[PDB]
């Protein structure tokens, strides 16, 4: 029911600004934070910065402030992303993400032409139907409160936006087969495969959700025979 | 003072805040809004003293006869579901969040004490108190004992202080006229008197509180014990095989225990009411949320209809409804807290020794008025 409508794609060159757009429907706009994450190819994902709807609120990260400006509109239940002084680096597809990282839009692909540390391991492997994936990622701080670790794991099949499939560790997202099992706690965390199908070809993510910049691991890129 | 951005819920130890914390975190995940539970001790009394300087939880989770002295106080919010929202929950669990004509909390369950007992030790509950003694008598001769239950709060020795005609407020023409209680006439005089007798016989112990009498059950020493649904999840893993009945009648008349609506209220200094609106309205009042909760402990029956009506082929719950049938629903006004301290002090003398039983009940009805 949850969805977070984004434009396809923007064509925009060097100097320019283009404004994205994220609108949202199935729950209540108002009280839920949205983020916003860029993924460059070549390099990770990397979170922007958010808005809280209900007030205006927003927190940027340092390579944001002054380059992205974060803005609602109430009353159509859209999100707005502003990116300034444009250069070819920016080209990136743009994400909003609602809540922790929770439900992503499908992501703008805009082209530009004429402190906490995540070690997600093995970045690839090749498995075959049946067998037993293990991937592991380990933070440079805990990520426990005291209960409650701030992880979740991601898919990403090619071409799409992450999907959410365990949060808090150990949480199995709706919808979820039984065959994914988070694990761990404090510093070191765990994403099992139990029996792997070849349905389950895709990038796996780590990303911490205890403070900004809830950085994402480097992922595994997991391919199946 | 109260932080803005987070929800701080409170709610007691006996109830499945583990589970009201798997809501809280359906929620955070959704929302990205902190919701930390807590369950600290004397809440229901921690609550209107800090929450008066404005400070305290978000939500505050209790049975909704503390509410109107909340209320009173102005300490709570008016809470502002829609039509839509109040047609899912039974219209008499609404009744008793209201005070002055305005919903000041949202209901959750509905709660009432019942008769547990371990059938392996007893297949025949006792229908009678009178035929508790002579029960005790056979038991002991087995290294076992009839009964236990918590005798320091009156909560619990209420359906018995009120099933020969102990009253707390007596209610006529629709309202609760608080000169006329009747904590000391001849119908609690007498259900007092019995319970005091039961000690006096060695039937049992005035000491027991609620871990005493918790532990003897779920180990098989006591045959039988009286408790609310939150408790049938430790029977649950704990070996015995219990049933769940009818309170035992005094004098041929029904045990009648205070019914007790479990409810989510709002802090009045709160900034984050629009937020515990959602997670109450929209993640707790679920099929799905009440399910987190119940599995942790179980709520008894729940004002939520989509979830009662396979709540309610449970014999259990039907045992709890029935004893709630008899009894009373508790009354919201703000003497109830005087009510409970004065007939508290009255229970735990009587129980003792410390005052006789009609001097602990002379001292309590003064108080009271
Ligand atoms: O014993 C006095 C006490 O009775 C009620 O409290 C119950 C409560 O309703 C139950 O949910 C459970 O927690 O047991 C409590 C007693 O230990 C009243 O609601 C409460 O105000 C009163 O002080
Ligand atoms: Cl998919």
């Amino acid at each position: 029911q949850v969805q977070l409508q984004q434009p396809g794609s923007e064509l925009v060159r060097p100097g320019a600004s283009v404004k994205l757009s994220c609108k949202a429907s199935g729950y209540t706009f108002t009280n839920s934070w949205m983020h916003w994450v860029k993924q460059r190819p070549g390099q990770g994902l990397e979170w922007i910065g958010n808005i809280f709807p209900g007030n205006g609120n927003t927190n940027y990260d340092e390579n944001f402030k002054s380059k992205a400006t974060l803005t609602v509109d109430t009353s159509s239940n859209t999100a707005y992303m502003q990116l300034s002084s444009l250069t070819s680096e920016d080209s990136a597809v743009y994400y909003c993400t609602r809540g922790l990282f929770a439900y992503w839009g499908q992501g703008t692909l805009v082209t530009v032409s004429a402190d906490i540390v995540m070690t997600q391991s093995p970045s690839s492997l090749a498995m075959s139907v049946g067998q037993k994936v293990t991937m592991s990622c380990k933070s440079s701080q805990s990520l426990l409160i005291n209960q409650k670790n701030y992880l979740a794991w991601y898919q990403q099949k090619p071409g799409q936006s992450p999907k959410l499939l365990v949060y808090f560790a150990s949480t199995r997202e709706s919808g979820v087969p039984d065959r994914f099992i988070g694990s761990g706690s404090g510093t070191d965390f765990t994403l099992t495969i139990s029996s792997v199908q070849a349905e389950d070809l895709a990038d796996y993510f780590c990303q911490q959700h205890f403070t900004a910049p809830y950085t994402f691991g480097g992922g595994t890129k997991l391919e199946i025979k | 003072k109260i932080e803005e951005g987070k929800l701080v819920i409170w709610i007691n130890g006996d109830k499945g805040y583990n589970g009201l914390a798997e809501v809280g975190k359906k929620f955070e995940k959704d929302t990205g809004i902190k919701v930390t539970v807590e369950h600290p001790d004397k809440l229901e009394e921690k609550f209107p003293q800090v929450a008066a300087t404005g400070d305290g939880p978000d939500i505050i989770f209790w049975a909704h006869d503390r509410f109107g002295g909340y209320a009173q106080s102005g300490l709570l919010a008016e809470i502002t579901p829609d039509k839509a929202f109040q047609d899912k929950l039974y219209p008499f669990t609404w009744d008793a969040v209201r005070y002055n004509g305005k919903l000041i909390a949202y209901p959750i369950a509905v709660e009432a004490l019942s008769l547990i007992y371990n059938k392996d030790l007893l297949p025949n509950p006792p229908k009678t108190w009178e035929e508790i003694p002579a029960l005790d008598k056979e038991l002991k001769a087995k290294g076992k004992s009839a009964l236990m239950f918590n005798l320091q709060e009156p909560y619990f020795t209420w359906p018995l202080i009120a099933a020969d005609g102990g009253y707390a407020f007596k209610y006529e023409n629709g309202k609760y006229d608080i000169k006329d209680v009747g904590v000391d006439n001849a119908g609690a005089k007498a259900g007092l008197t019995f319970l005091v007798d039961l000690i006096k016989n060695k039937h049992m112990n005035a000491d027991t509180d609620y871990s005493i009498a918790e532990a003897a059950f779920n180990k098989g020493e006591t045959a039988m014990t009286i408790n609310g649904p939150w408790a049938w999840s430790n029977i649950d893993t704990s070996k015995v095989n219990y049933g769940v009945t009818v309170l035992p009648t005094f004098k041929g008349q029904p045990s009648k225990p205070f019914v007790g609506v479990l409810s989510a209220g709002i802090n009045a200094a709160s900034p984050n009411k629009e937020l515990a609106k959602e997670f109450l309205e929209n993640y707790l009042l679920t099929d799905e949320g009440l399910e987190a909760v119940n599995k942790d402990k179980p709520l008894g029956a729940v004002a939520l209809k989509s979830y009662e009506e396979e709540l309610v082929k449970d014999p259990r719950i039907a045992a709890t409804m029935e004893n709630a049938q008899k009894g009373e629903i508790m009354p919201n006004i703000p003497q109830m807290s005087a009510f409970w301290y004065a007939v508290r002090t009255a229970v735990i003398n009587a129980a003792s020794g410390r005052q006789t039983v009609d001097e602990a009940l002379k001292d309590a009805q003064t108080r009271i008025t």
